[PDB]
């Protein structure tokens, strides 16, 4: 039982975790530009998307790897837990 | 005078003294409030003072209790913590019981922890205890161990008299003569 | 059932609406600012969060509460015959 | 200034009585009011020696000396009702003594109580305690068990025991103790997740047999 | 004269009175205040002041309640802190009762928090209960255990005469003189 | 005169004179108001009255309610914290009653709180109460322990007479006569 | 005059002076306006009236009813709620019925809440009252039990005569001559 629980938790952990990161640069690049926009009065809407993409992008790149360490190590450990009993 | 300590606590430097003054070494507090306290010696006694001093690492560490780790004000609590707290709460308070008892002036008490663990899918393990204390002198020591583990037995679910160990001493000798003044 | 679903689902829905006004407000010093697009980055996050947070109880809730019991045979069935 | 000015408005709760040790005893009643009264003492409100005094507590002092001086004597309980002239209660059948012992033991109790002028001694018989406490007993309809030995009786009152049981339990025995003391019948109270009371059979192609009184006892069930 | 302890509480300043008054130290109490009690000695009781205080571990601390680790102020409270806080509330209302008992002057009590696990899925286990008090002099202690049994036993669900401890003692001897001054 | 205590409120004022006056201390209560009321007695009883209210542990506590412990402001309201208001709202009302009934001068009840477990999905177990309670001199206590079963025994839908402890006692002698004043 | 009590409500008061004229003590009524009443005496009676605050426990607390713990302000109640409110209710309209009663002087009602349990899911339980009433001296309360019975048993869907307790009292001498004052 506890292991279940204990299981279930771990999953919406782990989303939180990876998801975060690249939320965080799409809020911070959002906020900039939309207050330059004020403080130079210029009424463009796809310059946030243009800049956007690129900070998401830059930062898959640098994650790239942790990525697979984690879910490699929680899928063997799941599979552990299936399996192991005696 | 020379300074060995300054900045102690209330509780510290009163501890400081007691040790000094069984060895013969006379001392003195001095208050400067916000700074704390001080203690100072005389010369032909320096030597000495630091040399005890050395010995029983004065001054004093602050106790240690489980709770601190896990502080009560956080936003979040797994299940570890919160169980950490409840047996960090019930051994003061068992502390806090004996010392009630006839003639016992100090005692201490350790509860196993299963708490690190999960006992996950597991028959969980029942519990063991010890217990530390200090009576007055003249006390049928053996006669007393009895007491404490009929009263220690019947405070938590499943405990077995072979698994509580009690340990006893008698308070040492009286300090009550001053010390002698250098000449 | 949909009333037992909603009183289920009401906490996560109260802070999503809370949310979206006080990012709707903070628009008005900034009216360039896209205050729809900024919630899309932010609400799945939170989601998960507060999720997270009530998930425990999940578990005596559900085995529980909402179980169907023997007991209750008498009043959904009787025998017309 | 006399003492008894300096007790309280209530005079005959106390009782003020001159020793031949040229000391003043007060008399009282109970605990409550031997502390109201040794307070004035230690207080000081009152210059000259004095001492305060009581049943329970000549008791155990009479008896801590007994038992150095006359290690085998038996014995019940010495009574007060009189301060001036003590009653000791000795066991006829138990103790052999000579008149002549007798009366050294009085002169040498008389040495103990410099408040009094004499001390009476009188034998009691025992079979009449046994019997008073255990009428006592079948009177309040109480189960119990009885259990003899040379020198005690024991009665042995255990189960799963009513509210109304114990309340009338209690007052029995707290109102024979203070006539024949501790030293020759004990009470025993205990409550056991026992039905039966204390009584215990066993089943044999005859049916029932009475058990014997014993330690062990089954938990029942029912 | 020496000050020993300053910024004291007043129930924590009597405690120390009490106990210095019990060795023959005579002990002044002054207020200050916002500053609290301070406590003062004469010189040639220093010395002993200083022992009795360490040896008994002076100030006393505050006495430790389970409903303070997990505070009702909580945003929000697993079944697990619900369920201490009653029974760390069943505690109290226990000993204030007994308190109420002809004779008795004070009483401690404990449960076993069975809470450690939730018990989710496992079948309860059976409660156990301890008791400590303290009675005036002269009474029958053997004739008084039954009452105090009597009364436990029904204030839970499920308990067994078994499962009970009770442990009683008698009152000391009254402090009633005072201390001499020294010459 | 010395200072005992300072800053109590009016009902823990005047428990603490009964139990001065009782062992023949002379005490003094003064209100200031905003400060409270504070207690003051002669120099030759200062180390009494010091000893009494160690022993006593006085100034008393505030009654604890089970109430105290689940406040309805909270946001969300489980099954349990309800359940225990309602037992704990109960609880209070027959303490009330009792007193009513001829001779009974106070008294206290305590009921068997299920509610440590939410009871979802198993059988609800059965009703425990104990009741305490004091009596004017010269009642026939045995007689009246059937009257205060029979009236409990109806209150809730599934009691035994088996499951009711019932503990009386009588009121202690009178203190009539005032202190003496030292000399 | 020693003040006794402050601040109390006029019903409270009222109560105190009761219970002082009872015991030969006479006692004086002031009236502070938005500080309430207060009660004071002579010093000869000032220990007696202490002694009796203390055994009675006066000033006596406010009566408790459970509709107070489901206070309807909320938004929300669950069906627990709306179910005790109802029985609270009906619980204070049978002792106001019961008060017009020829002779009763007072009364007192309680109902089994078996609420205490939603009976969701199972068949609910049978109703117990149980009631306590005072009668005007002279007056056959072995006759006038059946009356009390057969009244209640209609008042619910479901109840046996077994299921009905009543207990009787008769009313104290009458407090008609004043105390004397003291000399
Ligand atoms: C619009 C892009 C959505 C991508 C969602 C998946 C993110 C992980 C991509 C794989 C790991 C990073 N990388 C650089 C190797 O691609
Ligand atoms: C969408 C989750 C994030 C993208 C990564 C998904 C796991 C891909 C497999 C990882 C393999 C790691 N590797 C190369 C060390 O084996």
């Amino acid at each position: 039982m506890d292991d279940l629980v204990f299981a279930g938790n771990k999953a919406l952990y782990l989303v939180l975790i990876l998801s975060g990161w690249p939320t965080i640069v799409a809020t911070i690049i959002g906020l900039l530009v939309g207050l330059f926009q004020t403080v130079t009065q210029l009424q463009e809407q796809t310059l946030p998307f243009g800049i956007k993409l690129l900070g998401v992008c830059l930062c898959l790149f640098l994650l790239s790897g942790w990525y697979g360490e984690v879910l490699l190590s929680y899928g063997r450990q799941v599979i552990f837990l299936a399996l192991a009993k005696g | 005078d020379k300074d060995l300590l300054k900045g102690l606590d209330q509780e510290q430097a009163n501890e400081v003294i007691a040790v000094l003054q069984m060895h013969n070494i006379e001392a003195n507090k001095i208050d400067s409030g916000k700074l704390g306290y001080s203690i100072t010696v005389a010369e032909p006694d320096f030597t000495a003072a630091v040399y005890w001093i050395k010995t029983y690492q004065l001054p004093p560490r602050p106790r240690v209790e489980i709770a601190q780790m896990f502080p009560a004000d956080s936003l979040v609590s797994s299940p570890r913590a919160e169980k950490a707290r409840l047996y960090s709460a019930i051994e003061q308070r068992l502390e806090q019981s004996l010392q009630t008892m006839e003639g016992v002036l100090s005692a201490r008490v350790h509860i196993s922890y299963d708490i690190d663990a999960g006992e996950n899918g597991r028959p969980p393990k029942p519990v063991h205890l010890s217990a530390l204390a200090v009576y007055e002198r003249g006390s049928p020591l053996a006669h007393q161990i009895s007491d404490i583990k009929r009263f220690l037995k019947n405070s938590f679910a499943d405990v077995d008299y072979d698994n509580i160990s009690v340990v006893l001493s008698e308070r040492s000798d009286a300090q009550l003569q001053a010390p002698g003044t250098p000449v | 059932v949909a009333q037992n679903a909603l009183v289920l689902a009401s906490p996560v829905v109260l802070v999503l609406l809370l949310s979206e006004v006080f990012l709707g407000l903070l628009s008005r010093f900034a009216p360039q600012m896209n205050a729809f697009a900024i919630s899309l980055t932010v609400k799945s996050g939170i989601a998960v969060l507060i999720m997270l947070l009530y998930f425990s109880p999940v578990l005596p809730d559900n085995v529980l509460r909402l179980s169907f019991q023997a007991t209750g045979l008498s009043s959904w069935f009787y025998e017309r015959g | 200034a006399e003492l008894d000015s300096l007790l309280g408005q209530e005079k005959e709760r106390f009782q003020v009585l001159p020793g031949r040790d040229k000391m003043l005893y007060v008399a009282a009643q109970n605990e409550r009011d031997t502390l109201w009264a040794r307070q004035v003492l230690a207080r000081g409100d009152y210059d000259k020696n004095a001492r305060v005094i009581n049943e329970n507590e000549e008791n155990k002092r009479i008896s801590i000396w007994l038992d150095t001086y006359y290690p085998q004597l038996a014995y019940y309980r010495i009574h007060f009702d009189e301060p001036r002239k003590p009653v000791f209660w000795l066991s006829r059948q138990r103790n052999t003594m000579s008149k002549k012992e007798l009366e050294v033991l009085s002169q040498k109790l008389r040495a103990l109580m410099p408040y009094a002028d004499s001390v009476n001694i009188t034998l009691m018989d025992d079979v009449t305690a046994a019997g008073q406490a255990e009428a006592g007993l079948k009177q309040q309809a109480l189960p119990y068990s009885r259990r003899n030995h040379k020198g005690g009786v024991t009665f042995v009152i255990q189960g799963a025991l009513d509210d109304v049981e114990i309340l009338r339990a209690r007052q029995f025995v707290d109102s024979y103790y203070r006539t024949w003391g501790g030293r020759y019948v004990q009470f025993a109270i205990e409550l056991k997740d026992d039905w039966l009371k204390g009584r215990s059979f066993q089943y044999g192609a005859e049916g029932y047999i009475k058990m014997s009184p014993g330690h062990w006892y089954f938990p029942s069930p029912l």
